[PDB]
């Protein structure tokens, strides 16, 4: 019996849940926060 | 514990690379917390199993 490894080495990159968690949790904030930023500056605009 | 030797009750301890290998010293005071439960014995109480 054979096991083929087609991994591409995702075993080494150590503490991989959260340093996942971390990369998508940090691409909502720069996501969000030019949602937020990016409407009240089109909104603040809309005032003066 | 001899060098380069496993004994027969060993705990284990995971390596970055991701297996679990023998490791002496967190397997030593496994052992030896045996060896006082079994001059002194163990006491379980307050345990809820």
């Amino acid at each position: 019996p054979v096991m083929a490894d087609l991994n591409g080495g995702l075993q080494f990159v150590p503490e991989l849940k959260e340093f996942t968690a971390k990369l998508r949790k940090e691409l909502v904030e720069t996501s969000e926060v030019r949602k937020a930023v990016s409407i009240e500056t089109a909104l603040e605009h809309k005032v003066v | 514990i001899p060098r380069e030797t496993i004994p027969f009750l060993h705990l284990r301890k995971k390596t970055p690379a991701g297996d679990w290998k023998y490791d002496r010293q967190l397997s030593s005071l496994f052992l030896d917390g045996l060896e006082k439960a079994a001059f002194n014995g163990v006491t379980f109480k307050d345990k809820y199993v």
